[PDB]
């Protein structure tokens, strides 16, 4: 199991507005196997700072290729984890990796090299 | 000291309060400090003031100067 | 003399401050060594940083 | 690391610095328990000119002018 600090960020699509609501907690990956496709489910649940979107613990599946990772897909803030299920599972998350505190940046975390390797092992790689 | 530091919220400069109170902790006891801290919680004022005063943040300052610029004798151990 | 170095009490004394650059203090300097807050002249202008330590654990 | 020395009082207001003082008298009595010994580290006090953002909390790098001769004050050896 691959766990980060991360929180919830309202996801939105109307105007893109995308502003993180704090919390802190974190976001566990389960890489599972359930069937071929790997559903390595993202799941969002609040181990600290529950102050701000509860978002209740729910863990969502992932189908690969559907999924577009895109660093800024708000534009308007740095460490957009999305994830775009076409509207129907899209949520929105937000880094919190203490590395140079909580802060957004662009291009996701400080450490540039190793988030961006990270985000393709759980996308791409399907157990 | 409490008084001081009313004039200085009026002014909303950062930079000056921050001087002041850098100063203050250095010299100041113990006692002082920590029923001050008290104080200024009640009057609202920003909670920049109340960090610096609690101590910390000049522990940090002084450990950076240390690590970076250490020489370390080798000969001491061996 | 670079920031944040050992400094004696007798180098200390005879320091001012480059007014042209950024960073002078927002009042008169100590004369003498500890903590001295500085006025930015510009944020934007990028500039070398070292995080403090607490951050850098962070 | 060879940088820290013992500030006898914050002579900035003119009233004695507290850690100084005390750790000071608890080293000196060391015969009759040994490791009284390690009360002189509270005295020690870095001499170090940091500059402070006031409204970051960050260290620039910058450089001052320095009426000195540079030698005579350099780092000694390394012993």
């Amino acid at each position: 199991v691959i766990k980060f600090r991360a929180g919830v960020c309202e996801y939105n699509e109307d105007s893109r507005l995308c502003t993180p609501i704090p919390v802190q907690g974190e976001i566990e990956i389960k890489p599972n196997e359930e069937e071929e496709l790997g559903f390595w489910d993202f799941e969002w649940r609040p181990t600290e700072k529950p102050v701000g979107r509860e978002l209740d613990p729910i863990s969502l599946i992932l189908i690969p290729g559907e999924t577009m990772w895109v660093p800024i897909k708000s534009s308007k803030s740095g460490r957009i984890f999305a994830l775009v299920f076409s509207s129907n599972e899209r949520y929105f998350f937000w880094l919190q990796e203490k590395n140079s505190g909580n802060l957004p940046l662009n291009e996701l975390s400080a450490k540039d090299k190793e988030i961006y390797n990270k985000m393709i092992g759980v996308l791409n790689n399907s157990s | 000291a409490l008084q001081l530091f009313k004039k200085l919220k009026e002014e909303n400069d950062e930079g000056l309060s921050a001087q002041i109170a850098f100063d203050l902790v250095s010299s100041a006891s113990q006692q002082l400090l920590e029923i001050l801290v008290t104080e200024l919680t009640a009057q609202g004022y920003d909670p920049a003031l109340l960090n610096i005063l609690s101590g910390l943040p000049t522990c940090d300052y002084y450990n950076t100067f240390l690590l970076n610029n250490k020489n370390i004798d080798i000969g001491l151990l061996n | 003399v670079d920031n944040m170095t050992r400094i004696l009490p007798q180098q200390s004394r005879y320091i001012s401050f480059i007014k042209d650059d950024r960073f002078v203090p927002v009042r008169k300097f100590k004369g003498n060594n500890g903590v001295v807050v500085l006025r930015d002249r510009e944020p934007k202008e990028p500039v070398a940083l070292i995080e403090t330590v607490r951050q850098m654990k962070d | 690391g060879r940088n820290v020395t013992i500030q006898l009082e914050n002579a900035d207001t003119g009233t004695l610095d507290t850690k100084s003082v005390v750790g000071l008298v608890m080293f000196s009595q060391f015969w009759y328990w040994f490791p009284l010994a390690h009360f002189l580290s509270l005295s020690f006090t870095p001499t170090t000119v940091i500059g402070i953002r006031g409204s970051d909390q960050a260290i620039p790098k910058f450089q001052m002018n320095c009426y000195a001769k540079e030698d005579a004050f350099s780092y000694p050896r390394m012993y």
